[PDB]
């Protein structure tokens, strides 16, 4: 995983013993991050063609 | 520990019960109501008080990642023993 | 499980049961909550 | 010219494919929400919303969960000002009660004031 | 003009002198993070979590108390603040339990929220964390001070608003614990707003502990209904369920502050409930039947009353909806006869002009009096926030406060005149010497309690008042725009019961005893069955079985506050309007949909069918019930204290006295306090 | 910065830059705001009445040769007078690239089909006719392509509920599948998720 | 269950926050030694997808997800799992549930 | 059968309720006095047009306009409402 | 107040539209009632039909009534294909849905709704 915690959650381990840890755990399944506003197209090559997100 | 009510019916842990003028007892006839016989108040209430000799303690439920998030317990008041917020398990200062 | 058995446990059943459904013991779902409303019962004595 | 000239009020009432029952016995209610007093950011009291009244909800026989019948309990619109709000209310032909945006008023602070001479405002402990 | 240049973030913005750098930055629209600093509270700074930086200096400064000066430039999201501010939040959560899971505050927490937003994303703490002992300051306040990070929000709030002086801080370093030092409760009015006010779980609601989450929990806005004040207050509930009451910011009322009963009452709005229509049997005792049984039942009997043979009783939490649909059924048999509970003298000018029942100046009023006058209430029980918003413009604006009555602690020192109501004579006559300091006062006000208006001389204590701020206003340095004559109510449904032309007090149906009766709610027992004649068809519409219910004949079940889009108009004349939270359970209905179903089929159809068209009736008999949060003023104060003069009632030598004198009189006042757990186990803690 | 923020490429910035301005200076009529996102994306946004005229141009001009139609979309944002934004995604084989045109438009008018500059928007933009209500004028077969055949009202509009206003149940009296009004066993538990502490200082609107 | 009796969920609502579908509906009130403990804990099986959110978002290791797959039933509402139907198929799965979580912990 | 109650809704600030004001001011006190038993009510409003309602027996309720009318019209045309008990 | 036309410059051209729409669904509705094998009778259908124009009968605007006949031409070309089902047909019959309480009294009865 990123090393950002805020985005990614912590280890298991690191949740039960550090606090900053639970603390991004419990923000991170319950709202989930925050994701600056925009809008993006991103296509990869799956295997029927191209595969697109917008 | 799972008492009986008078219409035959059994009582959860959590005290759910069908009343006798209650029709939803037509779910049960014929067939079973699936209730668990292992209290968990009754279970916890059987652990022993530990007996520590420090100021506060530090409590993970037993198993280290497998159990619950470390917490810390003060055991300054005597009358009452400290209780682990997860667990339940409950510790006390010897002195 | 004969050379490496699981940890024994007060709560972990000593009888298991196979799959019941179609059977009379079978699993019937209800709801696990006591009543939230709590109605006013009359008195039963007449105001005369 | 390819234009036309058109006077009459907005009506997309007949279009939108609402039923009746939830078009003319609706109230919408337009408002900045409030601030949650347990927290003290101020963020979530930016932008106006649209809500509706709301409707029955019961019991359910088997599970006991949260049985509705109404299908606009879940609907919150989110508009940047209040004209908006109230044309895309009456646009659509929803009955609206518009609240007031409550601003709170500006104090005036002062470390200085805990320590008075000869006012009430000294502090009884710090 | 003194405003002065500063910059934020390079943008250019004028401010006042004394302005602090918090304020400057939220009006260009930046909010710094804080946990100490409230804009109600004085500034403390002891949590350095504000700390910002000006640019060409080297230190950081606390915006929550740095004045600002010409020329600075504030610079909100440089480095160096960041770097205080993840440092300032790492000391904070180094100490900090692992209690996320199992605390109320998850979901809701300032730490929490600004610990993703400006905090670090690991701990480097490898030592071993403090345990706090736990503290017990009552029923209400769950505490739990291993979560409490030190903020003397406690402190503030009961030394500033409760005016209680029993919090503090006992230790010195980091074994320095926010408690009382002894088994003392924390007992007053506004007991509870602590839990609004402490940024981490460590007070918590206690009734309201281990039953929801704040993001599973919707939100109506809705207005109290428990005393007069009329308190905006957002309801949360999840899935047809009320789970609990918090404060709405509303500047002119109850600023963002709640009495414990408004908070507490809910869970007795759950029970004891009337959810289907009883009615009388052969024996004499009430059974459950259909809608249309008990309506024809009832309209079959006041089809049979004509004139003075049918009266009502209104309520004390009685919607404007409700009382002018009865009142429109009522006056079609031509009967005048409708009552409420609560008593208002009636000799001389009467409820015709809104003068002489309203809180003429406004509840924000008292910022601007310098001399406040009390007579014969206790404001600390009957309108607390009104109490509140004294203290503070006593604190502030330096208030000048008077009592006539029972000394009793209003938790400020104020100037005790004694409670024989004849020396009020010498007020209007001028031998005392508080008649020369109203006369020097330049915004005098004088506030008299509905309480004293239910003993006998009510009519004679009402005109001995209105002489008093006749003979101040026409005769001090008045300007002409203050309003001085102010009346201080106790019931939700008084004012807009008077306002639509009810004739308050029940000595008109003692004159001439009903053959039938209705009750809006009214669980006063100010009218048995005794008074009444042998055979009485007493018709009982409410929520609650208290005190009416078991001598009614026929029961019909409304709607409470929580239930039902609804008009309260308040103690000040503000109109404001209820939404639904929840539904009525059972068969229970809204009750002006019960009167106006009730004339339907008694043949005596009401011309509204929906709500807009009861409102558009509301605003026929008076415009000002339909403005909502809007007041409107009240003239005429000069031809009140004219009529008042016709009539010489005599004051007896009683003194004056409240039903209310301690903290056990204040948690159990009507029906859906009476019925409540929480109010109970407050008494229960009150007595012993 | 290095391990775990995302590399930034400034080489495209500064290409996509230049071709915008190329773009609206070859085509001022049209054309009404050029920007660059931060990931290098360039979005054209222009006046609907230059529907065809613009596709065209990067369909055929030497420079562009946008000869693919990727997405063709429909944002709804009932907070402007014009609540709908049909947004084109052009991709170009021969110079390797990407670019996105939006435009804007109410109920009520048209907006010119582009089924003569890219076909396959002679189902796309049809899709937007089944679900947001946007009419395209002058189209072969528009009609509805992915809700049911007597369906009324456009799902993806955000003043339509999550669950309709009919649901379909098979009824033996008249022995066959009929239409009632909802009514959820469990309803829908509405979430408030938003965190109440601002988060990204620069985004940042100025106040009122 | 802890190995002393007690079960491990002290209802947080975080698997109900984080449950994609909104299979798991919870219910809790302090219980009689003042525990926070729950009273309704529901999961629709025909409602639930099985991807494992709500056991890898569980801060206590409460709910778990079994290994059993045949568990198909003839009826609708035999899928419409309480809390004493999941306490009880955790008493029956937990000689199997222990040795897996002792096998997968380490890689979480 | 006869009079119950009588409204007047009137405004503070408009002068289309002014003349209507100057009969509170001048011609009310006396009325009281001669009317010891009419509930006679004055409601004040912000934007309202002058108003007054008479209601009799059984729930009839009727209404006069009293918008740019001077005290002696106002006064007149209370002595129809009080006069006339239809 | 100058906005771009659909397909009426005016009411005339749009309300010669609908004429023409509604010609064509009268003559269309027997050939859905013989495909179809609908149990209902041609009058029936064709007073359906006059009850679907008459409840957008309203409308004075011209987009809207233009968007009205574009949506009512392509529920004419579902229908002349065999495209709905009987299901779809017969939905225009609400014949298992009880009718709802109308007046005041019903209403109060029966639940909470106005
Ligand atoms: S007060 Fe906040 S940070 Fe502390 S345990 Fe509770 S939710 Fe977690
Ligand atoms: S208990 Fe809460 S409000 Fe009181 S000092 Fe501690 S953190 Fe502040
Ligand atoms: S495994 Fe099932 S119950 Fe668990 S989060 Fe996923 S969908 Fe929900
Ligand atoms: S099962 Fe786990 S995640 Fe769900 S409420 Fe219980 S402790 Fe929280
Ligand atoms: S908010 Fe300024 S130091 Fe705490
Ligand atoms: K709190
Ligand atoms: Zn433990």
């Amino acid at each position: 995983k990123v090393d950002d915690a805020k985005v990614s959650p912590p280890k298991r381990a690191e949740m039960k013993t550090s606090m900053e840890s639970l603390i991004h755990h419990f923000k991170l399944y319950t709202e989930g991050y925050q994701v600056p506003p925009g809008a993006t197209y991103t296509a990869i090559e799956a295997p029927k063609g191209e595969f697109g997100v917008y | 520990g799972v008492r009986t009510s008078p219409t035959g019916e059994k009582v959860t842990h959590t005290g759910q019960v069908y009343d006798d003028e209650d029709y939803r007892r037509v779910r049960f006839v014929g067939r079973q109501k699936e209730v668990n016989e292992n209290f968990a108040i009754d279970l916890i209430a059987e652990q022993p008080v530990s007996q520590v000799g420090s100021r506060v303690i530090s409590c993970d439920g037993g198993g280290g990642a497998l159990g619950h998030p470390r917490v810390y317990i003060n055991l300054d008041k005597e009358t009452k023993t400290g209780t682990c917020g997860y667990c339940g398990l409950q510790f006390r200062q010897q002195h | 499980p004969t050379v490496k058995p699981p940890t024994a446990r007060k709560f972990i059943w000593t009888n298991h049961k196979f799959n019941l459904s179609g059977t009379p013991q079978q699993y019937v779902p209800y709801s696990t909550t006591r009543k939230k409303i709590q109605e006013w019962v009359p008195p039963s004595t007449p105001y005369k | 010219t390819q234009l036309i000239t058109v006077d009459e009020k907005l009506d997309i009432t007949t279009l939108t494919g609402v039923p009746e029952e939830h078009i003319k016995t609706r109230k919408a209610r337009i408002f900045v929400p409030a601030r949650n007093n347990m927290q003290s950011g101020v963020n979530n009291t930016k932008k106006w919303k649209m809500e509706f009244d709301t409707r029955e909800r019961w019991e359910n026989p088997l599970m006991g969960w949260a049985s509705t019948a109404d299908p606009l309990s879940n609907l919150v619109l989110t508009f940047s000002t209040k004209e908006d709000a109230i044309a895309f209310a009456e646009k659509n032909g929803w009955s609206y009660d518009v609240e007031e945006r409550k601003v709170p008023k500006p104090k005036s602070k002062s470390y200085g004031a805990n320590f008075s001479w000869n006012k009430r405002t000294r502090v009884s402990t710090k | 003009s003194n405003l002065i240049e500063v910059f934020v973030d390079g943008q250019s913005v004028m401010v006042e002198p004394g302005t602090t750098v918090l304020q400057a930055c939220e009006k260009v629209g930046m909010q710094i993070p804080r946990f100490c600093y409230h804009e109600r509270l004085s500034v403390a700074g002891n949590c350095r979590m504000c700390l910002v930086e000006i640019e060409k200096a080297p230190k950081v400064v606390a915006a929550c108390a740095m004045p600002v000066m010409k020329g600075w430039n504030i610079l909100t999201n440089s480095e160096k603040t960041k770097k205080a501010r993840e440092g300032v939040m790492e000391f904070l959560l180094a100490n900090h339990p692992l209690d996320c899971p199992i605390c109320d505050q998850g979901g809701e927490c300032d730490l929490q929220d600004q610990s993703m937003m400006f905090g670090s994303d690991r701990s480097r703490f490898l030592e071993g964390k403090r345990a706090v002992e736990d503290k017990n300051i009552g029923p209400l306040v769950k505490t739990i001070m291993t979560r409490c990070i030190q903020c003397t929000r406690c402190i503030r709030f009961a030394s500033e608003i409760a005016g209680v002086d029993d919090l503090g801080t006992t230790g010195r370093g980091n074994d320095m614990q926010v408690g009382t030092y002894i088994e003392k409760m924390f007992m007053s009015e506004l007991s509870g707003n602590i839990i609004d006010i402490c940024p981490v779980g460590a007070l918590t609601s206690k009734p309201y502990a281990f039953t929801a989450r704040p993001w599973e929990t919707r939100k109506t806005e809705s207005i109290d209904v428990m005393d007069a004040v009329g308190s905006n207050i957002v309801v949360s509930t999840r899935t047809g369920e009320v789970m609990r009451i918090l404060p709405r910011m509303h500047e002119d009322i109850n600023e963002e502050w709640i009495s414990d009963k408004t908070r507490f009452a809910y869970d007795g709005l759950k029970r004891q409930r009337l959810t289907e229509p009883m009615v009388r049997n052969e024996k004499g005792l009430l059974t459950h039947t259909t809608w249309e049984d008990a309506l024809s039942r009832v309209a079959g009997m006041l089809q049979s009353c004509q004139g003075n043979d049918v009266a009502a009783i209104a309520g004390g939490l009685v919607d404007a909806e409700a009382l002018i649909a009865l009142k429109d059924l009522l006056n079609r048999v031509d009967s005048d006869t409708l009552c409420t509970e609560e008593v208002f003298p009636t000799a001389g000018a009467g409820t015709d002009l809104r003068s002489n029942y309203l809180l003429n100046t406004t509840i924000a009023g008292v910022e601007e009096a310098d001399v406040v006058l009390l007579v014969g209430t206790n404001p600390r029980f009957e309108a607390p926030l009104f109490n509140a918003r004294i203290r503070k413009s006593w604190l502030h604006n330096d208030l000048k406060v008077a009592l006539i009555g029972s000394p009793v602690d209003l938790t400020y020192r104020y100037d005790h005149l004694g409670d024989s109501p004849k020396i009020l004579q010498d007020i209007a006559s001028g031998s005392h010497p508080f008649s020369q300091v109203l006369q020097e006062a330049k915004k005098p006000m004088v506030v008299l309690g509905s309480s004293a208006l239910q003993r006998n001389d009510g009519a004679a204590i009402l005109a001995a008042v209105s002489n008093i701020a006749q003979k101040i206003r026409t005769s001090s340095g008045v300007t002409g725009d203050w309003k001085v004559m102010n009346i201080l109510h106790r019931i939700a449904s008084q004012v807009a019961a008077l306002d639509l032309g009810y004739k308050p007090g029940v000595e008109a149906i003692r004159k001439n005893p009903p053959k039938m009766l209705f009750l809006l709610g009214a669980d006063g027992g100010c009218v048995t069955r005794q008074d009444l004649p042998k055979d009485c068809f007493i018709v009982y519409q409410g929520h609650h079985g208290d005190v009416g219910a078991p001598i009614a004949d026929v029961i019909l079940p409304g709607a409470a506050y929580t239930e039902k889009s609804a008009t309260y108009v308040n103690t000040e004349g503000r109109a404001q309007q209820t939404k639904v939270a929840v539904m009525p359970p059972g068969l229970a209905r809204e009750d002006w949909k019960i009167i106006r179903a009730l004339s339907e089929i008694a043949g005596m159809t009401l011309p509204y069918d929906t709500l807009d068209q009861v409102r558009n009736r509301l605003e026929e008999v008076s415009p000002n019930l339909v403005r909502y949060d809007d007041v409107e003023g009240a003239n005429y104060f000069q031809q009140a204290s004219e009529l008042s003069k016709l009539v010489n009632q005599q004051l007896l030598a009683d003194p004056l006295v409240p039903p209310q004198l301690t903290i056990k009189d204040f948690y159990m006042t009507d029906s859906i306090s009476r019925a409540s757990q929480t109010m109970a186990k407050c008494v229960k803690a009150v007595t012993e | 910065t290095r391990p775990t923020v995302r590399p930034r490429n400034d080489v495209a910035h500064k290409q996509l830059s230049a071709f915008g301005e190329y773009v609206a200076e070859i085509l001022p009529k049209y054309v009404q705001q050029v920007q660059v996102s931060c990931f290098s994306e360039l979005e054209i946004c222009i006046h609907p009445d230059g529907v065809i005229p613009v596709l065209t141009f990067l369909r055929d001009h030497s420079n562009a040769q946008f000869k693919s139609l990727a997405d063709l979309t429909a944002v709804d944002i009932p907070t402007r007078q014009n609540r709908f934004e049909i947004v084109y995604n052009l991709l170009s084989l021969r110079f390797n690239s990407r670019i996105r045109v939006k435009t804007y438009t109410d109920e009520l008018t048209p907006v010119e089909s582009s089924v003569s500059v890219y076909k396959a928007a002679n189902w796309y933009e049809r899709e937007i006719w089944d679900m947001f209500g946007v009419f395209f004028a002058n189209h072969p077969d528009l009609r509805r392509i992915l809700t049911d055949y007597g369906f009324e009202g456009h799902p993806f509009r955000k003043d339509f509920p999550l669950s309709g206003y009919v649901e379909l149940r098979y009824d033996d009296e008249v022995k066959r599948v009929v239409a009632e009004p909802v009514e959820l066993a469990q309803e829908f538990r509405k979430f408030d998720l938003n965190s109440p502490w601002e988060a990204f200082p620069a985004y940042r609107q100025p106040p009122e | 269950r802890y190995p002393s009796g007690e079960e491990r969920c002290i209802a947080c609502k975080l698997c109900e926050a984080v449950c994609p579908a909104q299979a798991i509906t919870i219910e809790a009130e302090p219980r009689a030694d003042g525990s926070r403990r729950t009273t309704r804990y529901d999961i629709d099986m025909t409602k639930c997808i099985y991807c494992g959110f709500c056991q890898e978002a569980c801060p206590v290791d409460a709910i778990v997800e079994g290994p059993n797959f045949e568990f198909s039933t003839e009826t609708h509402e035999e899928l419409l799992y309480n809390k004493e139907k999941l306490l009880n198929n955790g008493d029956k799965w937990e000689a199997e549930i222990a040795a897996n979580i002792q096998a997968d912990y380490l890689y979480r | 059968l006869g009079l119950r109650e009588i409204r007047i809704h009137l405004c503070q600030r408009s002068p289309g309720s002014q003349g209507v004001r100057d009969f509170i001011e001048k011609r009310y006190v006396e009325l009281k006095k001669a009317n010891p038993d009419l509930p006679i009510l004055i409601r004040e409003c912000s934007d309202v047009q002058p108003k007054l309602w008479a209601r009799y027996a059984f729930g009839q309720e009727k209404n006069v306009s009293l918008n740019n009318f001077s005290a002696d019209q106002v006064t007149r045309a209370l002595e129809n409402v009080l006069s006339s008990k239809a | 107040t100058s906005v771009k036309p659909i397909f009426s410059r005016d009411m005339n051209e749009a309300k010669r539209r609908v004429r023409e729409l509604y010609r064509a669904w009268y003559r269309e509705v027997p050939n859905t009632v013989h495909l179809f094998q609908l149990d209902i009778s041609v009058k029936q259908g064709r007073d359906k039909v006059r009850e679907m124009f008459k409840k957008n009968a309203h409308v004075t605007d011209p987009r809207v009534v233009d968007l009205l006949v574009i949506k009512g031409k392509m529920e004419l070309e579902e229908t002349i294909n065999v495209w709905k089902q009987r299901t779809h047909v017969m939905r225009f019959f609400h014949e298992t849905e009880a009718p709802r309480p109308k007046d005041f009294l019903s209403k109060f009865y029966v639940g909470h709704d106005p």
